[PDB]
RNA sequence: GCGUUGGAUUGUUCACCCACUAAUAGGGAACGUGAGCUGGGUUUAGACCGUCGUGAGACAGGUUAGUUUUACCCUACUGAU
């Protein structure tokens, strides 16, 4: 359900983390109570593996998973992925992409059937994509705005967006994901929604500070 | 522990050897030591330069 | 097609914008810290 | 109006429904209703003149039948009660003051923070 | 120094001192951010500061959209061309001295952050984290 | 005990802003310190203006140019026999 947290005194919990319906990965900052938003409200369907990809806690900014797959970039070393492989479910496949755009999940906004991509992706990176996560792709911009990842939290249920996005692109958004969005806001008015928070199909976790009317168009598209 | 290469003439770049390189063209690369990066510096040609991995692979 | 997220309820553009006009009215001042005598 | 439920935030817990909330009149205002009274050590002496808010930022509600065992167990005047599910407070628990954040005193009843604390409808909802 | 900032940074070597004019990175309508102090530098007598990568320093815009100009604005610095020292041993240095106008909480001004932003900068901050294409 | 800044203008001490900072406290030692430096100011001789004087000339008014010397001795200090 919904749920406010905050890493170590930040509410970009999308930034630190990593949520998808098989798994749920998480950086090293100590705070119990960021662990247990998440083990608390978890049952053991998905495993919550602790990791630092390249050394950096900012892993929900440079993976882009899916339910059946997971895309660490090339600065990723092989302990740490070794650390991935040893504690994870074979139903994905953790492929190593070796591509320009090192944020990964800064330049890809998938859930389990679309992918949103960034446009100034590398041709052999969405083949890749859709070998790996079984999804295709859409390199299109959410308004103009180039890095979809992170202006734009997507689930299987619902969408969402920056306020910024045209009335006019939330239909062609809507008609390409298959999926109803909203443009609204996170974490007291940020419009970085795609980091602000992170979603499964049934858990919607957000920044400490947000507020009841985004919480209530959070849990009222995410769910459906 | 990873060993890597020097981009212009192809050493194997040990740890704490070296420089990188970050372009703004978003490319990475590495040097063994000042004479390849200043070579690169130079607008030098590895394909040129006679005593890298690539003169001896393209020579045969 | 958005939600005002101070107090919810009116729907305001996508010009490039914040929460609603009476929200930045009461809550949200750009004039303290001046004395007013 | 349709029914409300009052719940808790940072955690997914019902916490009470409607049927309360009594309004009891927030504003008299004449001299020393309004304003937040210090009295002094001696004299009857009232140093601080604080107007008071124009928000309710209390819940006023009826004792609860998850309120029962904590009421039941070691008893006394003026304390704080949380909820069951997590370890946020909600408050406390008095039968002489805590008057509101508007400021009356009132009967003995207990109060309900709104700081970390919604309000949400028991139906479905509007879907805009 | 912590004005928003994450953790704590390593001491990377101090690439551009005050005066310094670096590129500016994001779409904020800036193209050249001169640098007139650091947040968090110690005093010392003639020693005049400088900023390494991922600092929060006070700059002012130089050129570009005359609404930004005038003013004195936090920005971060999130590539130096001074070669500095990662701790797992490699050096490295950028092509350009770039920063990124935010405000005082940390948070951008901008949209995208055009070229490639060191990790020590990224780390620090989650919202440039949030705005960088390529990382490194 | 330990610290007490980076600048814009001015010869300035003084003052005044900008900005960072834990903080930008006040003073003294021949108003510390020119065989330590610099020479912007003042303070010779050149010249221009304004006022004053019949005039030569005056101005603590404005402006611009204008040589800054010696240690190898004794002590002191720093090191070395
Ligand atoms: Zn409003
Ligand atoms: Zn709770
Ligand atoms: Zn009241």
């Amino acid at each position: 359900m919904a749920t406010r947290t905050q890493f170590e005194n930040s509410n970009e919990i999308g930034v630190f983390s990593k949520l998808t319906n098989t798994y749920c990965l998480v950086a090293v900052g100590g705070s119990e109570n960021f662990y247990s938003a998440f083990e608390a409200e978890l049952g053991d369907a998905i495993p919550i593996v602790h990791t630092t990809i390249a050394g950096t806690r900012i892993i929900g900014r440079m993976t882009a998973g899916n339910r059946r797959g997971l895309l660490v970039p090339t600065q990723t070393t092989d302990q740490e992925l070794q650390h991935l492989r040893n504690s994870l479910p074979d139903s994905v496949k953790i492929q190593r992409v070796e591509e320009r755009l090192s944020a990964l999940g800064n330049v890809i906004c998938c859930n389990d059937y679309v992918a949103l991509v960034h446009p100034d992706i590398d041709r052999e990176t969405e083949e890749l994509i859709s070998d790996v996560l079984g999804v295709e792709v859409f390199r299109q911009t959410i308004s103009g705005n180039i890095l979809v990842g992170s202006y734009c939290s997507l689930s299987n249920q619902g969408g969402l967006v920056h306020p910024q996005t045209s009335v006019q692109d939330q239909e062609e958004l809507s008609s390409l994901l298959q999926v109803p969005l909203v443009a609204g806001t996170v974490n007291r008015g940020s419009s970085v929604v795609g980091a602000g928070m992170v979603v499964n199909d049934y858990l919607a976790v957000t920044g400490l500070d947000t507020t009841a009317p985004e919480l209530s168009v959070i849990e009222s598209i995410f769910r459906l | 522990m990873k060993v890597e290469i020097d981009s212009f003439s192809g050493a194997k770049i040990y740890p704490g050897r070296g420089t990188l390189f970050v372009r703004g063209d978003s490319k990475i690369f590495r040097f063994q030591n000042s004479k390849s990066a200043s070579l690169f510096k130079q607008r030098k040609n590895p394909r040129r330069i006679a005593w890298t991995v690539l003169f001896r692979k393209h020579h045969k | 097609t958005l939600l005002c997220c101070n107090c919810g309820t009116p729907i305001d553009g996508s010009t490039g914008l914040v929460m609603c006009y009476d929200c930045i009215k009461l809550t949200v001042d750009i004039t303290q810290g001046i004395p007013r005598e | 109006s349709k029914v409300t439920a009052v719940r808790c935030k940072k955690c997914r817990t019902k916490l009470a429904l409607s049927t309360s909330f009594i309004a009891h009149d927030p504003p008299s205002k004449e001299s020393s209703e309004g304003h937040f009274i210090k009295r002094a050590a001696n004299s009857h002496r009232i140093i601080d003149i604080q107007e008071s808010q124009a928000n309710c930022s209390h819940f006023f509600i009826e004792p609860l039948k998850w309120m029962q065992p904590e009421l039941q167990g070691k008893q006394e005047l003026e304390g704080k009660f949380s909820c069951p599910g997590c370890s946020s407070k909600v408050g406390g628990y008095n039968w002489k003051g805590s008057r509101c954040s508007c400021g009356k005193w009132v009967i003995p009843a207990i109060h309900l923070q709104t700081s970390k604390v919604d309000q949400f409808p028991l139906q479905s909802t509007a879907l805009p | 120094s912590g004005n928003g900032a994450q953790g704590t940074k390593f001491r990377i070597s101090l690439g551009l001192p005050v005066g310094a004019i670096m590129n500016c990175a994001d779409n904020s309508g800036a193209r050249n951010l001169y640098i007139i102090a650091v947040k968090g530098s110690g005093s010392r007598l003639n020693r005049l500061p400088a900023a390494s990568l991922g600092d929060m320093v006070m700059a002012t815009v130089k050129k570009g959209k005359p609404e930004l100009r005038k003013k004195v604005m936090p920005a971060i610095v999130v590539r130096q061309a001074k070669s500095w020292r990662r701790r797992d041993g490699v050096f490295l240095y950028f092509e350009d001295n770039a920063g990124v106008i935010a405000n005082p909480k940390g948070e951008m001004k901008g949209s995208a952050i055009t070229g490639p932003v060191g990790k020590e900068c990224a780390d620090l901050w989650p919202r440039v984290a949030s705005n960088s294409g390529v990382v490194v």
